[PDB]
This record gives C-alpha cells, sequence and structure tokens, in this order.
RNA sequence: CGGAGCCUCGGUUGGCCUCGGAUAGCCGGUCCCCCGCCGGGGUCCGGUGCGGAGAGCCCUUCGUCCCGGGAAACGGGGCGGCCGGAAAGGGGGCCGCCCUCUCGCCCGUCACGCACCGCACGUUCGUGGGGAACCUGGCGCUAAACCAUUCGUAGACGACC
RNA sequence: UGCGAGUGCCUAGUGGGCCACUUUUGGUAAGCAGAACUGGCGCUGCGGGAUGAACCGAACGCCGGGUUAAGGCGCCCGAU
C-alpha cells in the first residue's frame, strides 16, 4: 500500500577527469553519506523506471507506457554514501539527476 | 521537494558551493534574502573587488561585453553560474530549477527558511576578522532599492511576529492541556517513555 | 630523514670492525629519534660518520633498540638543544616543550620548526634533549603551566560535524 | 559569564572517539588543547586527550594535580558520580536516544497507535479549550 | 603565544552606578547617563561586589593585539564615569594676529558661527554634536567653552571647529591663526 | 459555469502554515512592579551539549460484519453570513443551516474477500500539462488588425504622424 | 649472474636535426652560436602539468573484473 524501494540519484557514470566508463553508474543514495552506512545496500538491485511513446508488455498485466532498466549495485565509491551500479543496459544520459530506486529483496538480513 | 535556504549570515561562495551541487543533483533550491549574506574581508577590498569586476567591458561595444548585475541575488545567482557548467544544458537545466530573491516575497515568507551551517560566518570565520554585507556593498555600487526592501523586510517582521505570539499562546494552552489530561493519557505516555519518544 | 608520524627513540650501539690494528675498537652508542629501525641506523651511520672517521662499509652496527620511556603518565618539561639550516647560514637553538614522552617532545619539535621557520627534517639536526625540572624552565609558553591550581574556561566552541546535519533549521549554538 | 572551567577535578562526558559515550575527570593540563585525564570507575585508561573531543560538566571532585589512580578513584566514589550522572537529564536523553535508536519494528507499530489516540484527546481538549476562551471573551 | 588569562578591574564611586547588559554598559550618575556598546571586543565583563563596587574585564587564551584591547575597555568605562559624574569641559583660546576674530554662538549653544577669521569674507559654519553645548567664556579676552558629558563627543566637536578654522597655501609657520584647544577638564572640580 | 472517452509530453510515489536574532550567550513562564497599544522593561522561577530538540513534529490507508470496554457527545459529514490577503494578493478561521451517526479513534469477540498455487516495472501527486474532436445544458457576446486610399510634423524602401 | 651461438651474401632509406639533468667555449645576454655523456622528440599514442613536440608517470592487439604510478579529493570535475 506504500513504497517499497529506496529513493536514489543517478549522479552521473563512472569517469576520470576526460574519461568516461558508460558500463558503471555512480548512484546517490538519500540518506546514506558514509562508507561504514552503505554497506546495507551492496548487492541491491536496482531499478530505472521510465514512460515512452508506445506501448510494451507488462508482466503480470495489460500493455502500458512504463519500461525499465534493471541493474544491481555493486560496490562503494568514496567516503560519502556514493555507490556505483551496473545495468544490463548503459543508462542514458538524460538520466542524470533522476529518481532510480533500489530494492530491498535481494535481501540479507 | 523544494529547499528552501536563508541568505543572512551566509558566506557567498561557501554557501555558493552548496547550492550549485545541490541543484546539478537535481533539487529545487530557493535562497531567499541574499542582503545578508556576508563576504570575509573588509569592506574596502570588497569594493574595489567588486570596482576592477565593473571596470571589466568590451572595449569595441560595451553592449555585448560582461553584465554588471547590482541587485545582491543576482551577484550571489552569477556565483553559482559560475560555479555551474553553464555552456551546457544539464548546467542550464539546473540554472533554470535554482531561483534568488532579496527580500522574502509572499510565495515564501510562510514556510520554514533552513539554514546551512557549512557556510555560516559564526562557524567558519574568527570573531576578529572583519567582514562586509552584500546589501551595503550592492547599494554602494549601484543597486537602487535598498531603502525599499528595508521597509518591506520590517513590515514582514511585525506580521511574523503576531504569527509567532499567536503560535506560543496556542502552544502554552496545549501545554496546559495535556497537564489537564495526564491522569486518562497516562496509559500512553508511558509506553512512549519506555520506547524514549519523551523525556 | 622524514618525520613521517609519531617518531620513536632508539639506543643504537656500533662500532669498527675488528682490525690487525686492533684487536677490539671501543663500541659508541647513540640515541636517535627515527620513524623506524632502518632509517635509525642510516641516521646512526651519518653522525658517526660526521664525528668519528667511521663509515657504514668499514663499521657494524650491533645492537639498535627502542628506548620506552619510564613514565608515559606524568607530564615533562623536555628542554632541546639542536641546530639548523636556515635559508643563509645555521643555528643553534634551545627550545622547551611539555608533554608525556620524549619521543612526543621531538616530534613537537620537528612540527613546530617546519612550521615556525620552514626548516625540513634533514636540514634539523637534533643534539640533545633532557628533562627539565619545573623551576629551570625559561619559556613563558611552557612556565604558564606551572600553577597548581590552573583553570580556564572554553569560550568559542567552534562547530564540527557540520556537514552531518547538513541542511539544517537551527542556528547552531557555540556557548556551553 | 562561563560557568564552566578546566580544572583539576572536573569530570567531562566524551563524546566522540575511542572512549565516546564515557564520563573523565581531568587530572592535569598538557598543554592549551590536551589534558590528562583518568576515568578509573568507568573503564578509561589514563591518557592524553585534546579538549575537543571533551564537554565539561557540572560536577567537581577534589585530588591534587598528580594524584595516582588509587585517589581519583576515591574521590569518584565519594562522590558517588555514576549515580548523579544517571539522575542528571543530560544522560536521560542520551540514554532515550540510545532507546529510540534501539526500536524496533513491532514497537514502534505500537508508539504509533499509542500516540496516535494520545494526540486525538490533546487535541480534542485543546479545541475545548480554545471556544472556552471564545466564550469568555464574549 | 596564547596567554590563559588577561584581566583588569576598574572601581566605581558610590554616587554613580553602573549596569551590564550583555557587553553594553550603562552608566548613571549625577549629571544624567550614557551608554557605550562593547559588542565589537569579545572579552567577559562581570560587575562583581555587593554594592556594585568592581568592574572585572577579563579575556581567556588572547595573543597580542587582541589583549592590547583588555585596558582599552578599563579607560573607556573610566572616561564614562568622569564624565557622568563631573563632565568634561573644554577651554579653547582664539589667537590672532592682526584680525579679530568674530564668534557667535547660537542654537541655545549647538552652533558656532565664525565670521573675520584672517579678515576672510566667507562666515564659517560648524554644528556641534549633539549633548555638547558651546559658550562664550566670560572674565576671557577671546574664548570659548565646551561643555559636555562624553569625552568622545566633546572633543570630536573641539577638533571640527579648531580644523575648520584652517590656514590654506601659506606659510602657516608664520599664520598661526585660528581657535586651539588650550586647557581639557572638568565641570565640577572636585 | 455544468459527462464518457482518444492522442501526445512527461516527471513523481505522505506533509511540515513563517519569530526576530545573539554566539565572551541564549530559550520558556511568571507577573508581585513599572510604562505604552495586548506589547516593552525589572524581579523571581525554571531549561542549556539544547528535548517547547529538524538527532524534530504531524498523518499513517488492508476492507467489511456482529457484540463489549475505553474515548466522544459541545463531535463527524453536507447550505447561507463575518472577517483573514498587495513584494509576485489568502480554497483559511469564525457565526448560524433543514439534515444525518453513534459509524470514524484505541483495546477486545466474530467471521468473511479471487487463498490466482515462490518471482519484474506494484503503491500517488492526478479530474497533471497540451491537442483534436463527440456532447447535453444554462448564462451571455456580436470585434478588430493589415492591405488599398489620404496625410507630410516622417521618409532610400519598409517604417512613422 | 644472465643468455643458444657462429657465419655469408644481396640490400633500401638516411647523410638539414632539435630538446633536457650534470660538464663546458664565445657573448652583457638571448626561445643565441658551438661541443662532451646519457635519455628523449623526429617516428609515439596514453594518465597528470588548465592549455603545449621533447616535463613527471607510463609506452599501445579487441575486451570483463581488480589494483596502482605521477598528480589529486569546496563546486566546475571522479575522490576528505
Ligand atoms: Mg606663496
Ligand atoms: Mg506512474
Ligand atoms: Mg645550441
Ligand atoms: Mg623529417
Ligand atoms: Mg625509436
Ligand atoms: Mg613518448
Ligand atoms: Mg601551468
Ligand atoms: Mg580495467
Ligand atoms: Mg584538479
Amino acid at each position: 500500500s506504500g513504497r517499497l524501494w529506496c529513493k536514489a540519484i543517478f549522479a552521473g557514470y563512472k569517469r576520470g577527469l576526460r574519461n568516461q566508463r558508460e558500463h558503471t553508474a555512480l548512484l546517490k543514495i538519500e540518506g546514506v553519506y558514509a562508507r561504514d552506512e552503505t554497506e546495507f545496500y551492496l548487492g541491491k538491485r536496482c531499478a530505472y523506471v521510465y514512460k515512452a511513446k508506445n506501448n510494451t508488455v507488462t508482466p503480470g498485466g495489460k500493455p502500458n507506457k512504463t519500461r525499465v532498466i534493471w541493474g544491481k549495485v555493486t560496490r562503494a565509491h568514496g567516503n560519502s554514501g556514493m555507490v556505483r551500479a551496473k545495468f544490463r543496459s548503459n543508462l542514458p544520459a538524460k538520466a542524470i539527476g533522476h529518481r532510480i530506486r533500489v530494492m530491498l529483496y535481494p535481501s540479507r538480513i | 521537494q523544494v529547499l528552501v535556504l536563508d541568505g543572512r549570515g551566509h558566506l557567498l561562495g561557501r554557501l555558493a558551493a552548496i547550492v550549485a551541487k545541490q541543484v546539478l543533483l537535481g533539487r529545487k533550491v530557493v535562497v531567499v534574502r541574499c542582503e545578508g549574506i556576508n563576504i570575509s574581508g573588509n569592506f574596502y577590498r570588497n569594493k574595489l573587488k567588486y570596482l576592477a569586476f565593473l571596470r571589466k567591458r568590451m572595449n569595441t561595444n560595451p553592449s555585448r561585453g560582461p553584465y554588471h548585475f547590482r541587485a545582491p541575488s543576482r551577484i550571489f545567482w552569477r556565483t553559482v553560474r559560475g560555479m555551474l557548467p553553464h555552456k551546457t544544458k544539464r548546467g542550464q537545466a539546473a540554472l533554470d530549477r535554482l531561483k534568488v530573491f532579496d527580500g522574502i516575497p509572499p510565495p515564501y515568507d510562510k514556510k520554514k527558511r533552513m539554514v546551512v551551517p557549512a557556510a555560516l560566518k559564526v562557524v567558519r570565520l574568527k570573531p576578529t576578522r572583519k567582514f562586509a554585507y552584500l546589501g551595503r556593498l550592492a547599494h554602494e555600487v549601484g543597486w537602487k532599492y535598498q531603502a525599499v526592501t528595508a521597509t518591506l523586510e520590517e513590515k514582514r517582521k511585525e506580521k511574523a511576529k503576531i504569527h509567532y505570539r499567536k503560535k506560543k499562546q496556542l502552544m502554552r494552552l496545549r501545554k496546559q492541556a495535556e497537564k489537564n489530561v495526564e491522569k486518562k493519557i497516562s496509559k500512553f505516555t508511558d509506553v512512549l517513555k519506555t520506547h524514549g519518544l519523551l523525556v | 630523514m622524514k618525520a613521517s608520524g609519531t617518531l620513536r627513540e632508539y639506543k643504537v650501539v656500533g662500532r669498527c670492525l675488528p682490525t690487525p690494528k686492533c684487536r677490539t675498537p671501543p663500541l659508541y652508542r647513540m640515541r636517535i629519534f627515527a620513524p623506524n629501525h632502518v632509517v635509525a641506523k642510516s641516521r646512526f651511520w651519518y653522525f658517526v660518520s660526521q664525528l668519528k672517521k667511521m663509515k657504514k662499509s668499514s663499521g657494524e652496527i650491533v645492537y639498535c633498540g627502542q628506548v620506552f620511556e619510564k613514565s608515559p603518565l606524568r607530564v615533562k618539561n623536555f628542554g632541546i638543544w639542536l641546530r639548523y639550516d636556515s635559508r643563509s647560514g645555521t643555528h643553534n637553538m634551545y627550545r622547551e616543550y611539555r608533554d608525556l614522552t620524549t619521543a612526543g617532545a621531538v616530534t613537537q619539535c620537528y612540527r613546530d620548526m617546519g612550521a615556525r621557520h620552514r626548516a625540513r627534517a634533514h636540514s634539523i639536526q637534533i643534539m640533545k634533549v633532557e628533562e627539565i625540572a619545573a623551576s629551570k624552565c625559561r619559556r613563558p609558553a611552557v612556565k604558564q603551566f606551572h600553577d597548581s591550581k590552573i583553570k580556564f574556561p572554553l569560550p568559542h566552541r567552534v562547530l564540527r560535524r557540520q556537514h552531518k546535519p547538513r541542511f539544517t533549521t537551527k542556528r547552531p549554538n557555540t556557548f556551553f | 559569564v562561563f560557568r564552566r572551567f578546566v580544572e583539576v577535578g572536573r569530570v567531562a562526558y566524551v563524546s566522540f572517539g575511542p572512549h565516546a559515550g564515557k564520563l573523565v575527570a581531568i587530572v592535569d593540563v598538557i598543554d592549551q588543547n590536551r589534558a590528562l585525564v583518568d576515568g578509573p570507575c568507568t573503564r578509561v585508561r589514563r591518557q592524553a586527550m585534546p579538549f575537543k573531543c571533551m564537554q565539561l560538566t557540572d560536577f567537581i571532585l577534589k585530588f591534587p594535580h598528580s594524584a595516582r589512580q588509587k585517589y581519583v578513584r576515591k574521590a569518584w566514589e565519594k562522590a558517588d558520580i555514576n549515580t548523579k550522572w544517571a539522575a542528571t537529564r543530560w544522560a536521560k536523553k542520551i540514554e532515550a536516544r540510545e532507546r529510540k535508536a534501539k526500536m524496533t519494528d513491532f514497537d514502534r507499530y505500537k508508539v504509533m497507535k499509542a500516540k496516535k489516540m494520545r494526540n486525538r484527546i490533546i487535541k480534542n481538549e485543546v479545541k475545548k479549550l480554545q471556544r472556552a476562551a471564545l466564550l469568555k471573551a464574549s | 603565544m596564547k596567554t590563559i588569562l588577561s584581566n583588569q578591574t576598574v572601581d566605581i564611586p558610590e554616587n554613580v552606578d553602573i549596569s551590564l547588559k550583555g557587553r553594553t554598559v550603562i552608566v548613571k550618575g549625577p549629571r544624567g547617563t550614557l551608554r557605550r556598546d562593547f559588542n565589537h571586543i569579545n572579552v567577559e565583563l562581570s560587575l562583581l561586589g555587593k554594592k556594585k563596587k568592581r568592574l572585572r574585564v577579563d579575556k581567556w587564551w588572547g595573543n597580542r593585539k587582541e589583549l592590547a584591547t583588555v585596558r582599552t575597555i578599563c579607560s573607556h568605562v573610566q572616561n564614562m564615569i568622569k564624565g557622568v559624574t563631573l563632565g568634561f569641559r573644554y577651554k579653547m583660546r582664539s589667537v590672532y594676529a592682526h584680525f579679530p576674530i568674530n564668534v557667535v554662538i547660537q542654537e541655545n549653544g549647538s552652533l558656532v558661527e565664525i565670521r573675520n577669521f584672517l579678515g576672510e569674507k566667507y562666515i564659517r559654519r560648524v554644528r556641534m554634536r549633539p549633548g555638547v553645548a558651546c559658550s562664550v567664556s566670560q572674565a576671557q579676552k577671546d574664548e570659548l567653552v565646551l561643555e559636555g558629558n562624553d569625552i568622545e563627543l566633546v572633543s570630536n566637536s573641539a577638533a571640527l571647529i579648531q580644523q575648520a578654522t584652517t590656514v590654506k597655501n601659506k606659510d602657516i609657520r608664520k599664520f598661526l591663526d585660528g581657535i586651539y584647544v588650550s586647557e581639557k577638564g572638568t565641570v565640577q572640580q572636585a
């Protein structure tokens, strides 16, 4: 009846100063701001949910406008709770600073 | 979802540093009352700096050259613009989702204004160091609305004081209320206390 | 030498190799403050080469061991005689410090000299360090702590941890 | 005006670091920003601590500036600091925060269901008081 | 080096009283009352002794340049007390060689008209800072007398008129005309 | 002002409705006291690593069905009037209304529901913005601008009077 | 200590060089002219020095994961 995922922001790609690696995304999960605090989310899978023009099939429902790219948190990134993620398709650059769902169910509690 | 910041007592660049990254990350930031932003260093230094910036001008056609905005809100906005990548469309979107005001307009005078201690003068400056006020600097470099903003701000202050006194009377009534009805609510105060919600 | 981290006190002993001229040369010991025993032995060879007619190849280290302080829980005043190379000429200097350990006092001296004269641990040449009785100290910055009923408040407590509640709604308090 | 001073014998709460959340007693002052400290009755060895990791409390127990852990301890138990600290409101809200962080799913459900009715009763009787103010104004 | 403590006290005479509102000092005595704010100097002000005998200013952990400011506060408070219990009187002499300097006082002692200075014809106005009264002396040939409660305002106004009567583009070593502060004292000479 | 749908653009997945400020000091009451149009000051009482705490507060939604306790009764919900706003104007409070419920909230009793057979974009803001039409109704409205012509306070041509 | 060596034919291009640490001649000096040793650029991309032939690191088949060099970690811009 309510939300079941954590909110994250797609901050950018894994990059040096002048080189971009599009196969690894950077997520900023809201609330966590520490390396020792970001351990809980390792291995959790994440979704990028967007809407397009024409209908697509929907598992367990009728076709609608929504589509998803599925990925997974790989490991932490820096001292400020930034995490790295790998999506099965590299994220489009129009998703910078947009909401990414981090699910709970790949759980190890 | 809208982050409303108060500008009084902050340091210009050190606050713009926070705001720029926050806006790049998609938040809608509204910085309010920018005439109270402070800058480290004494006033004569700061106005010489701004006058050198004023002298910066395109020799062939000044109307094409750098634009020297005089309002304090516009000075802060241009600082954030310099910290953002404004030549790209992502930076332009960030600029669009940032908004800055002088004084406190009616859209936001009825909202709780936050504060950023990381960019706060009392925290980041030794007490013996001198500083300056952005409102005074803007007025002395050309701003034409220091007095009107002052009168509107004081009006807002009496209205806010009326509201605050009403709030205080209401909450004193509430505390009188709870110490009136503690006997009937005693079965819940203990279950709050045992989990640390009270006291 | 690089004054990495907290220094340590090392007793280093050494002597020339036995030659047909003399069956056994005299032993020489020295107090050396260094991050570890490798640099301690390096500094021993440096100093003993400076003083006597000895070299790494013609001598040998006999015992290199850390020296622990005999009272690490009582505060002491240390007087330090040293020698450093400025941009123009070299100078002898006497300094006062106040802490628990001799190695701590020496590393504090290194930090102080770097901060105040821009001298560097390779230019600084420590020669003497002695624990000084409280009545023989000469510098006011350490003598003013020789008050049995010492008393002072903490006037202006600057806020730290200013990024954990990054966007707070309270103006921080500085008086406690 | 200041009320809390750093002299020999004052006890102080340790906010961050290894020995965080424990009381200590100032034994001596080394320099401008470091003190020789020892908490004998609270599992803290005698050592040096910066003043910026300590925050003073309004308790003073009296002993000489170079006394041993034996005498610091005897002062501690005869001044029974361990009970006065728990009686103070400072430690009460410390343990309140600790309990609130300790809550689980079920007991936070209980808290929600309890404060729901508590707030209902308070709000109703406040409305009653407001209309009482209106009627006596009339 | 940082000095642990630097303190200094000032005694308070009995007829006058002092009240402290933070770092603002309010002093009330027979001649009136006056207030000074010290929120720019960052010290500790205590008002100790029952029947309010001593004011103690002290600073903790200060270096040279602002442990030098401790005695400045004591001197200001002493000048303040002296003003409120005795008042300040600045006696100024008008000196000239050939042209008599004409001084006329108006607005009840708050404005000074200077005429015929060095034989000029431009009439020089000076307006006296509030709470300071200028009077023409008696039993003296060319003297102004300045009456006030605050040494700051009295001396500032005296300097105003002194540097208003100034000689330009000539040898001031020989053109020794103008009005200069001859003596600085009190109203009630106790 | 008063219905079903269609196409297109997307983002989002509970709200915080506000003192002013100081920082070598603050906050909250009280008024015994003093002034002013309830406000300011004085005394006193309490908090201050802030608990009248943004480390915070509010709302918290599986639904229905019987009966009991607690809480409510002055309450819930739905029509006429009074005020509340200008810096970029308040879907708020109050007074009556014809009506209806002992239902809403907390503990219990009672059973019931597509129990879709381990599996993903689920759960909103949202009658969202925009564009076309099908529409049943009511209240109303039947304008200008430009060209052509004329003018010369204007003018290369446009423009302008 | 390390390593498989010896040997014969035919042979293209080249025969304008330039730079840097230490040595060094002329010259007041030069992004000047002339030498010695070693390494580079020319013939060479890549990380850092904002920008750059020769500077610091490191030399290159097409890729996934991990870790580093020099240089860095307020925002632009990855990292206190
Ligand atoms: Mg002349
Ligand atoms: Mg949706
Ligand atoms: Mg050459
Ligand atoms: Mg070539
Ligand atoms: Mg080659
Ligand atoms: Mg190369
Ligand atoms: Mg450069
Ligand atoms: Mg790789
Ligand atoms: Mg950089």
